[PDB]
């Protein structure tokens, strides 16, 4: 009756929806046939007979990531033309994303969203998932924004992206990537969480006791947030919320819009034989900062909204008293200008677990998405790496030779020295 | 008409408590869940003094149990005629006093004074129109001396016009239970002086001398001592709940015997107290009774009755029996032994007769004295004080806690007073 | 409802609490699984389904002991958070252990203490156990105390010392040691039993009358005595104590807070056939000299305060003569200021007996515990070897090489003077 359409564009996209997808398809017990041995409506379309279209376009350049979910265990899923693939790739090139490459597979990936967004009612908003170091998970991604809000108007759209590490990275070219999206999509996205690739090893170092983990467990913990933001539309609860409540109760100022995520319990089968997980217990490990899944400290910034999301056997009395006993905590400060400062959601039925992987049956779990003060840090570090390959002039002759002259360089960082100085105002 | 309501706090004062309880619920004829199975008509009219009617014929007692740790409230409940109280009359704490007076009345106590003292005003406004109050404790502890002075003054303050009588067990002459323990009866003992109407005088030591010559138990435990200060206290309160021919209630025991206002403590009895084997050897009359009343051996309190003088002198008999041979008899053991009674008192004995005995005896009596030799007791309290207050031996655990040394030399400059006013009468 | 949290330094620590769960999980009906076919609250937490974890932490700066608990039949037992270790030993160097490889270590055991205390409601004190002679027992039990009565503050903290013995010892630096945590630790601690090795060593070879005993008989008959000291909150009697009070009882005057202990009757298998066991005759058994558990002579100085903790089967009456006929002897003198020196305590649970084991069964038991004067000739004597190898700086440098300097030496020998000047001062 309210349905949302999931769009992943990039390789970062396609490997975390190929997670989400088995994750979604566990839950409501549907085979990889589509058939089923009624609340999947909210993301599946009935062809027929008991056979489930989800509700998905894979976009991409590069056609070696689509044609091995084409060949993997969801051959019969996903309808042919959804997967949209290119012919050359991106190359790590902004300019390749946006200007040249892209701009022949973008009418085509509207018109799948405008035939998906017929077969609908009551049309809540969509979901990107998308990286920012990358080629076409940003020009791609920065292009279907923007035609997003051009066509589709006041109608929610969320965003998942992936924040670059500090000490770990992979490309070379990467903050040049990261300044000119974060300049570019910051006047059409509405909401939009992080996650770090650096503190998920060092969680599935520490708390699940994994040595070596391989990217699977990585999509594995982001699909089990995605599946707890929207397992209040999913199912029944005592207290629910859904996508048009969270950019009404997170985002005070319309250029503030990065909060970043947390998920608890996450221990072992061997260490949750030996603890009882009440809900204080958990409600105080999400406010741990060992336990963030963005790597900065919140101990060096001021809370602005903090969001729970709850599932399994919890009671309302003692929630409320678990946020009562952390509002007295001084380790934890929240600003002067808001002092209603939590919004709290509900949910009956339980995580379930997908088999061969590393997280362990429990009742209750938290999803905490907390907006704060402490990640204007992280766009200081970013800031500063762009200074330095732009004191001298390097591999600035790739992005110029496809198609952006040299200015836009100037304005996307005069725009990101206007977030700091926002952050900076609000915050101090 | 006159109810009392019933304060028990400590440790020593929670087992005389339940024992009381035990023992006044089977002289009143009710079962352990509070259903009444009596055969007489006589244990129903004037059950008010100590219950209340709740919802189909149970009967609540008129009791409030308070402590600091809940160790020992757990204990009475799980025991036998545990499930008579009321849940919300279980008022207790987490921390514990530490056998420290400080603690007991400074630290812990005034955060649970306030919710003590809600519940003794409710159960105020529910009852008619009260005789008064009773307490039990110890003087040797931290939650028993400490609380118990809290309590009473608090109660003197808001009800100044009834009778508040105190059941107290007092520190022994050889052999003690508690390194500090002087300290807390000299504190203990100068609010007593002031704030209370009469305070019975009871030792561990003189129970375990008529356990050992007279009843010649081998194995005695804590629940025959328990035992015989519960047949005290329902003996001295027996005259309100029967009808007799000669009747006294409290306050006619408060005239009667304390003639200047600070000197009510006294030292109790109880007769008969028998063997098994001597039982069939002797009879039951008045001289027996009387003759096993006024005798050394028998006091509850460690101080020869013969090394002073006596002020005045209770005797409440229980049982059918003739007022000549009483009154005959008390003037015959007033006259025999003169030289131990005030001589500018004359007839110095209160007589009073029940008519209900306890549940399996033919009659029985208590005794009540009021004597100067007393004094005894405590100036053995003083000078123990006084040697470790000339060193500030075991002093700072007490004085990190809010108090001051001036107020322990008020208080052993009162207990010498009280001394003195002992000493001027002799 | 009301708890204790015991914490294990150093090897000696380690071992005697393997001895004292060993006996506590025996007494109560507990299985080494940690699951048992509510008093035991106080001292296990119970987690989710029938499974009891107890309220332990065990810390060492070398691997080789935790392990062996780690790997041996109590695997299943504890919380494998709870089981903290190192790297490298402290080498019985104090300065290794206060200073230099001792403080990697102490933020993760006061995070496990606080992530253990938050889940009581009635703590009341710390059980810590260390030995004197060594490097990371007596350099990081200092420093954990000086965290704890900083963070926690007017709670009870005892400790369980390993005194060493006059001739027979192990290491060369012993004196240092001993000397340098007994200034440290004066000024944090509440109370601190003494136990020996050689007073052990001669109650295990004239009583039981075993020749060779290795260690695990001392940590048996330790354990012991700590099950007789809290007994009085894991049960109910019919006199009892907790434990705040022994503080109230037996410490004087601020600085004098170190008793020595006794345990009887211990006896053999054959001995305890030919003898009936009074209450009279174990009370003026434990007053002999023969039975102290320290190497001292009591004869030697008079007694300021005593605390007897009886179980078992006993009525008050034979106790109160029995310490009525203690006090009508000459040879067992207290001091003047003191004329009320006895503490009593009877409980109702007897001793339980392990098997394999050489205590004998019986039903009556007495815990002994003395504050006296005698222990200054034991003060004096260690001050004596500390003043040899002082006239020589004979092993300084490995200390000085550590971060610690000359003037610490000079200090803490003031210390030890002015508390013998005070024994004297208080005796005579
Ligand atoms: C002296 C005597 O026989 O009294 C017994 C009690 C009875 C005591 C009984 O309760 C015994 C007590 C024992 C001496 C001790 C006892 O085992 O421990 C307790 O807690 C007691 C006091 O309740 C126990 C269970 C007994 C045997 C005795 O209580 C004592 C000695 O304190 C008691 O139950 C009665 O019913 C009394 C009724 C008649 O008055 C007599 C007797 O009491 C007295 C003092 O006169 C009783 C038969
Ligand atoms: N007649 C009794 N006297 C008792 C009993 N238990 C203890 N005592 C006496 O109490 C004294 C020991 O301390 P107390 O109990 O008086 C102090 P209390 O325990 O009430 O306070 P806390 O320190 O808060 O525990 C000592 O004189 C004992 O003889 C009992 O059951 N009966
Ligand atoms: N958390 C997570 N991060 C990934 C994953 N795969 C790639 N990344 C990150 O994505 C960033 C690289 O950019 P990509 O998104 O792979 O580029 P692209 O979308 O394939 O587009 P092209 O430039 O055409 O190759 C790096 O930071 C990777 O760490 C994944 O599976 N999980
Ligand atoms: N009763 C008993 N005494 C022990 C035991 N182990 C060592 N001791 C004594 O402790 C002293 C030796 O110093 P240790 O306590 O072993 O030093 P440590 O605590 O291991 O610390 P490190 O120097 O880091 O190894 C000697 O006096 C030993 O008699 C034991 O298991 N039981
Ligand atoms: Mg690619
Ligand atoms: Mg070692």
């Amino acid at each position: 009756m309210r349905e949302c359409i999931s769009i992943h564009v990039g390789q970062a996209g396609v490997q975390i929806g190929n997670a989400c997808w088995e994750l979604y398809c566990l839950e409501h017990g549907i085979q990889p046939d589509g058939q089923m041995p009624d609340s999947f409506n909210t993301f599946f379309s009935e062809t027929g007979a008991g056979k489930h279209v989800p509700r998905a376009v894979f976009v991409d350049l590069e056609p070696t990531v689509i044609d091995e979910v084409r060949t993997g265990t969801y051959r019969q899923l996903f309808h042919p033309e959804q997967l949209i693939t290119g012919k050359e790739d991106a190359a790590n090139n902004y300019a390749r994303g946006h200007y040249t490459i892209g701009k022949e597979i973008i009418d085509l990936v509207l018109d799948r969203i405008r035939k998906l967004a017929d077969q609908c009612t009551g049309l809540q908003g969509f979901l990107v998932f998308h990286s920012f170091g990358g080629g076409t998970g940003s020009g791609f991604t920065s292009l279907l924004m923007e035609r997003l809000s051009v066509d589709y108007g006041k109608k929610s759209k969320l965003e998942f992206s992936i924040y670059p590490a500090p000490q770990v990275s992979t490309a070379v070219v990467e903050p040049y990537n990261s300044i000119l999206t974060t300049h570019t999509t910051l006047e059409h996205s509405d909401c939009a969480f992080m996650v770090d690739n650096e503190a998920i090893y060092d969680i599935c170092r520490r708390n699940l006791d994994i040595e070596r983990p391989t990217y699977t467990n990585l999509n594995r913990l982001i699909s089990q947030i995605v599946s707890s933001i929207t397992a209040s539309l999913r199912f029944d609860g005592a207290l629910n919320v859904d996508l048009t409540e969270f950019q009404t109760n997170l985002v005070p100022y319309p250029r503030i819009h990065f909060p970043l995520a947390t998920y608890a319990p996450v221990i072992s089968a061997e260490k949750a034989y030996h603890e009882q997980l009440s809900v204080a217990e958990i409600t105080n490990a999400c406010f741990e900062p060992a336990n963030q899944m963005v790597k900065c400290d919140p101990r060096h910034g001021k809370y602005m909204a903090c969001c729970l999301l709850y599932r399994g056997d919890v009671v309302p009395k003692d929630v409320n008293a678990a946020i009562a006993t952390i509002k007295t905590k001084r380790s934890i400060q929240f600003v002067d200008w808001c002092p209603t400062g939590f919004k709290v959601g509900i949910n009956y039925q339980p995580p379930t677990v997908v088999p061969g992987g590393d997280l362990a049956k429990v009742q209750r779990a938290v999803c905490m998405l907390s907006n704060t003060t402490a990640i204007a840090e992280a766009w200081a570090r970013l800031d500063h790496k762009f200074d330095l390959m732009y004191a001298k002039r390097a591999f600035v002759h790739w992005y110029v030779g496809e198609g952006m002259e040299e200015g836009e360089f100037s304005e996307a960082r005069e725009d990101m020295a206007a977030l700091e100085k926002d952050y900076e105002e609000v915050g101090v | 008409m006159r109810e009392i309501v019933h304060i028990q706090a400590g440790q020593c004062g929670n087992q005389i408590g339940a024992k009381f309880w035990e023992v006044i619920s089977d002289e009143h004829g009710i079962d352990p869940t509070g259903s009444y199975h009596g055969d007489s008509d006589l244990q129903l009219e004037r059950i008010n003094v100590y219950y209340n009617e709740a919802a189909g014929n149970k009967y609540v007692p008129r009791a409030i149990l308070v402590d600091l740790e809940p160790g020992t409230m757990d204990s009475v409940r799980s025991g036998p005629f545990g499930q008579i109280f009321r849940p919300d009359n279980f008022v207790f704490g987490q921390s514990g006093a530490g056998n420290n007076w400080a603690k007991g009345h400074y630290t812990e106590g005034a955060e649970l004074v306030d919710s003590v003292l809600d519940v003794v005003r409710k159960e105020s406004e529910s009852c008619d129109c009260l005789q008064g109050f009773q307490l039990t404790h110890s003087l040797g502890g931290g939650t028993g001396s400490g609380m118990g002075t809290l309590l009473i003054s608090k109660i003197r303050e808001e009800y100044p016009d009834r009778i508040m009588n105190t059941f107290s067990v007092v520190p022994s002459p050889k052999v003690s239970d508690t390194v500090v323990e002087p300290y807390n009866a000299t504190l203990s003992v100068h609010q007593l002086v002031e704030n209370t109407d009469e305070t019975y005088c009871i030792d561990n030591e003189a129970l375990y001398d008529i356990c050992f010559r007279t009843l010649k138990l081998t194995t005695p435990t804590y629940g025959d001592l328990n035992h015989l200060v519960s047949a005290t206290m329902s003996g001295v309160t027996t005259c309100l709940r029967f009808p007799g021919q000669l009747n006294a209630d409290l306050r006619k025991l408060a005239v009667n015997m304390v003639p200047f206002p600070r000197l009510h403590f006294f030292m109790p009895g109880f007769a008969p107290l028998t063997s098994r084997g001597s039982q069939q050897y002797r009879a039951l009359t008045v001289p027996e009774l009387t003759q096993q009343m006024f005798d050394a051996k028998n006091m509850m309190a460690a101080c020869d009755p013969r090394h002073g003088r006596y002020l005045t002198v209770a005797a409440v008999f229980r049982g059918r029996m003739s007022m000549k041979e009483v009154d005959e008899q008390m003037l015959n053991v007033q006259n025999k032994n003169s030289s131990y009674f005030v001589e500018w008192i004359p007839n110095n004995v209160k007589t009073a007769v029940c008519d209900i005995p306890p549940r399996g005896l033919k009659m029985s009596a208590t005794f009540i004295g009021n004597s100067t030799a007393i004094q005894e007791l405590f100036k053995r309290i003083s000078e123990q004080f006084t040697a470790m207050f000339r060193r500030k031996a075991f002093l700072h655990w007490y004085t990190g806690e809010g108090m001051d040394e001036m107020e322990f030399t008020e208080a052993e400059s009162n207990m010498n007073d009280l001394v003195s006013e002992y000493q001027q009468y002799q």
